[PDB]
């Protein structure tokens, strides 16, 4: 009984798993536990939770807690997360990241754009066109449209 | 709104977006003047703190949502 | 018709000295020879206004921007009468005053969008006035640019 009371004294860390009739989905639960287990907002220790949220599709969780306004998100902080979201096709997440004070003009770089284009999926049509043709994107557009 | 008293009162309100302790004092003066004020959540210090207080530890929030200086000051 | 602007409104001068460097920031070298804690009005001398007139910003602009310099301790009634009658600004159907330091010349994209969309659209529909710090930085600059865009 004393052990149970001691556990309750620090219930901020414990989190139950809702089966929800074979839910088999708890990434949101992990994120919720991680956020509720931090408390202090310094904007330098919350990057890992943000990266995890990007790796998953828990945009709602990140918005509710990570971008609830309590934390002071900087500009350079979100560069890597935005790049990851772009590479993995996270539309809602990229919209959220850009929404919260991210300067695209200072972000996009020739190297960044080259990587984005190199993210073409395996032997995709765009990949074939790029190989046939630095991003080297003007030539492909001129070939397609006609350059006239 | 013109025509002397034949017109009608012109509405007014103040929009708050972040701030500091001086901004909080400004808000207090305005409220004591009986002028509506609107706060935006997530703006930053002096604005999100009041929003949280309205939504609702208080001392911890005062220190958290605002920089360390003046946080210990119970005048806040 | 501006022969009376100095008559009603006034300018404030440091006059007395309150300490190299003083509270008012004027260098000790440049200070009135007439001279504990600086006084907002007691240590101040009232003089007729001298910076009234209209502004025509170099380059792009509307070639008309009524700018008036007035003492801090001025009754708002006279200012309102002046604006309403002399300058021809019709009585607003609404007045919104924006507040907040908004640290950082560049503001949050979400905050900028919220401001420029919501507040300015409301003003456009109702035809209101907006009062902000007349400074080309931060929130004031954002309000100015959004208002110009909607105009
Ligand atoms: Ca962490």
């Amino acid at each position: 009984q004393a052990q149970v009371e001691r556990i309750m004294t620090r219930k901020e860390l414990l989190t139950v798993y809702s089966s929800e009739d074979g839910s088999e989905e708890f990434e949101t639960i992990v994120l919720k536990a991680l956020v509720k287990a931090c408390g202090s907002s310094e904007a330098s220790a919350y990057l890992d939770e943000l990266r995890l949220a990007v790796a998953w599709n828990r945009v709602d969780i990140a918005q509710s807690e990570l971008f609830r306004g309590d934390i002071q998100w900087r500009s350079f902080h979100l560069e890597a997360s935005l790049m990851d979201a772009l590479l993995n096709d996270r539309p809602e997440f990229v919209r959220l990241l850009i929404s919260h004070g991210l300067s695209l003009g200072h972000f996009l770089t020739p190297m960044r754009l080259a990587q984005l284009y190199s993210a073409a999926p395996s032997n995709s049509l765009i990949r074939n066109l790029l190989d046939q043709a630095p991003p080297d994107v003007g030539h492909v557009l001129r070939m397609l449209l006609g350059k006239m | 709104t013109g025509v002397g008293g034949t017109g009608i009162d012109i509405p007014v309100l103040l929009l708050l977006i972040d701030g500091d302790e001086k901004m909080l004092t400004r808000i207090e003066n305005a409220t004591q003047a009986q002028l509506p004020c609107l706060l935006v959540a997530g703006s930053g210090g002096a604005a999100d703190c009041l929003a949280e207080t309205l939504e609702d530890q208080g001392e911890a929030r005062d220190r958290i949502r605002r920089f360390f200086p003046k946080g210990d000051l119970e005048v806040l | 018709e501006q022969s009376w602007i100095p008559k009603i409104f006034k300018k404030k001068t440091c006059t007395t000295f309150i300490v190299t460097l003083c509270q008012c920031g004027r260098p000790r070298t440049a200070h009135p020879a007439v001279a504990t804690v600086w006084d907002s009005d007691a240590h101040t001398t009232e003089k007729p206004t001298d910076a009234y007139g209209e502004l025509d910003f170099t380059g792009a602009g509307r070639k008309h921007s009524n700018f008036l310099r007035l003492s801090d301790r001025t009754d708002p009634a006279a200012v309102y009468s002046l604006v309403t009658r002399t300058w021809g600004f019709r009585a607003p159907n609404l007045v919104v005053s924006v507040l907040g330091g908004s640290g950082g010349p560049v503001l949050q994209t979400w905050l900028q969008d919220l401001l420029r969309r919501g507040l300015v659209r409301a003003a456009q529909s109702t035809g209101a006035w907006i009062v902000t710090g007349g400074l080309h930085t931060g929130i004031g600059r954002h309000v100015g640019v959004a208002v110009r865009d909607h105009q």
